[PDB]
RNA sequence: GUCCUAAGGGGGGCUCAUGGAGAACAGAAAUCUCCAGUAGAACAAAAGGGUAAAAGUCCCCUUGAUUUUGAUUUUCAGUGUGAAUACAAACCAUGAAAGUGUGGCCUAUCGAUCCUUUAGUCCCUCGAAAUUUGAGGCUAGAGGUGCCAGAAAAGUUACCACA
RNA sequence: AGACCCUGUUGAGCUUGACUCUAGUUUGACAUUGUGAAAAGACAUAGGAGGUGUAGAAUAGGUGGGAGCUUCGGCGCCAGUG
RNA sequence: AUGGCCAGAAAGUGGUGUUGACGCAAUGUGAUUUCUGCCCAGUGCUCUGAAUGUCAAAGUGAAGAAAUUCAACCAAGCGCG
RNA sequence: GGUUUUGCGCGAGUGUUUGGGUGUAAAACCCGCACGCGUAAUGAAAGUGAACGUAGGUGAGAGCUUCGGCGCAUCAUCGAC
């Protein structure tokens, strides 16, 4: 995979998403991956998280799980939060946890409360793929929120098809290039043999026709 | 059917008679009747008699703190541990069956 | 076929590997038959070079 | 590393953990006395209803460590007075007695200087040089014959021969 | 210095699913090996059509974006089951 | 008979064979008289009847940069019937 | 071809005789390069490589002594590289 072909694909993607057809909401640029020379049904399923240079998802919500100081930090940061007494009033209610996982798209929990997540909420968030990100008492909450927003995962499921929201149309071309290149390089580094295990790479927007790279 | 029972059925090993498997034997040296195992059994002979002679190489290779008055109990515990290892393996296989 | 060796015969008959066997077992001879025929051959003591009995015969235990 | 007339069984007597109030040393915590104490102690199991003049704890007696018989059950027996096994009956132990209870539990064996397996990034070498696989060496770990490999080179000679 | 018995790192003849081999036999492949026709199976596409164990519009490929699509009839998140 | 039974290190080699089922070869029993304890179907004898179950070499496909590894396909016999 | 002991030469060296020169001719005499063993060990290997001290301290120890001690070989022991 070279430079200029992917740059041309990104430029055509932006041209179609901005000039040819524009919706009433901000579209999201996604990368879809097919894998060859590897099968998850007989080998170990890998996982990994990487911080993109730019925040790919603008329309998402983050749920903060912490004490009253964490709630104060969250209301300074402008992010909603819910407390441990609400965790006990939940008490592993499967329907409420399902609704919370369907509503909130990212979760962040403090280090003094993340030990109570399997005791009170169980493995529901880990099953749904929205397990909360640990944050310490000295870390900047705004920086941690930005890191969680820019962080995408490449966990290997039971199927070959993979999808990562790498960016959005509201970005610029160079930042979309940076996000796509970092995601591709992280996936290559996660793969055992690099480009040999890559089957096909495809980039598109939410309402756009796809463009093939590999 | 356990592993020993299958092996004995294959090899034609007859079960012992009740007189043969008694916990009783005649000690000639003392001229007395003694038990093969159990309380004051013959498998712990010399653990309480006043004198045991020991080998110099055996005492050199013996770890510190351990005495000669516990070697027979050590061997007994090793054999007993192997016996329950086999018994638990047989029980697990029978439970799977 | 499979082979006329005794190992091939045991594998064909599905015997348990590592089992002991009596010397002389083959396709025609089981352990019971071997013991029964060896009864007819027993009865001679083991001797040294000068004829002294070093191991007694069966049921002659001295 | 020390201790035991073993456990088990039968019978009898007693009630525990804890709290309150009392007693020279004795002072949260030593022992004794009373009261209250559904077991909150102990013993087995894993109650969503185990056990209180007991299934707990101490005394008395047995401790004989695996009885005898069977034409019956199941398996086996080139050593067929049958053996093992199940069941039954008798015996036995205890108790004044009604009764209660015992007359076993298991398992192929062999290596540990063995077998299987893992790691080395900043360990060494692959000898014309370099890189990447690979291989060998050296070092350090893990586990233990279910998933630690394997463990099948017989006879006869009255046709004979030699030392 | 026979015969008999005893011993052997014993010798030799013979037998047999004893061990390892082997003559013969049988089967396949390559070559010798040239000149022409005709079938069948398997993979690939250019693709088309499907897919209920239960619950649940749907007979649930799954995955990622997604609350909006909208060809103007409406389809949708939301509600419910997994 | 492009056969059977043999032989030879092999051969454009030999025998049976100057042979052809009333023949050749291999067995067992052993003149004549008598004679087939009764019934099967475990071992064996033979059926190209379906299977790929086992399945060698050669050949085919995939991965890798290659050494190499992994897959099917897989004759006879064995296995099943 | 080893190993221990005896005698001999030389001695941190030692061994002329594969070969050359020479000869009164298989003798004797002479010559030297390389090489063998020894002079350094250890490590699988890459590799590295033996003085703190009058080449150390303590106790013995023949012999000598200026009669205070100096102390061979060797032994035990603590150190150093």
């Amino acid at each position: 995979i070279t430079v200029a072909g992917v740059r041309q694909n990104v430029a055509e993607l932006l041209d179609y998403s901005n000039n040819v057809k524009k919706r009433n909401f901000l579209e999201t640029v996604e990368l879809q991956i097919g894998l060859k020379n590897y099968d998850p049904q007989r080998d170990k399923r890998f996982s990994g998280t990487v911080k993109l240079p730019t925040v790919p998802r603008p329309n998402m919500s983050i749920c903060i799980l912490g004490d009253q100081h964490d709630i104060d930090r969250a209301k300074h940061g402008g992010i909603d939060a819910m407390s441990a007494d609400d965790l006990k009033k939940l008490n592993k209610n499967k329907k409420l946890i399902k609704k919370l996982a369907r509503k909130y798209d990212a979760f962040i929990a403090s280090e003094s409360l993340i030990k109570q997540i399997p005791r009170l909420l169980g493995p529901g968030l880990s099953k749904a793929g929205k397990f909360p990100t640990p944050v310490s008492h000295s870390d900047d909450l705004s920086a941690k929120v930005n890191e969680v927003k820019s962080t995408v995962k490449f966990q290997l499921k039971k199927v070959l098809c993979m999808g990562v929201a790498v960016g959005n149309v509201g970005m610029t071309q160079e930042q979309l290039v940076a996000n796509i290149m970092l995601a591709i390089n992280y996936l290559v580094s996660l793969l055992k043999k690099g480009w040999q295990n890559v089957g096909s790479l495809t980039i598109k927007a939410t309402m756009s026709p796809p463009k093939r790279l590999y | 059917e356990t592993k020993w029972q299958a092996f004995a059925r294959r090899r034609g090993i007859k079960p012992k008679t009740r007189e043969q498997r008694r916990n009783l034997q005649y000690n000639p040296t003392t001229g007395q009747w003694e038990r093969k195992w159990g309380y004051k059994g013959a498998n712990k002979r010399g653990e309480t008699d006043p004198i045991i002679e020991v080998s110099a190489a055996k005492e050199a290779m013996r770890p510190e703190g351990t005495s000669v008055r516990g070697d027979k109990r050590r061997e007994i515990r090793a054999r007993v541990k192997k016996n329950q290892k086999q018994m638990l393996r047989n029980q697990r296989i029978a439970a799977e069956k | 076929g499979t082979g006329k060796k005794e190992k091939n015969r045991l594998l064909r008959e599905g015997r348990t590997p590592g089992d002991p066997h009596v010397k002389g077992e083959n396709f025609y001879r089981s352990a019971k038959k071997i013991k029964t025929l060896n009864i007819l051959k027993e009865g001679k003591p083991i001797r040294d070079s000068k004829g002294k009995i070093v191991k007694a015969a069966s049921f002659q235990s001295k």
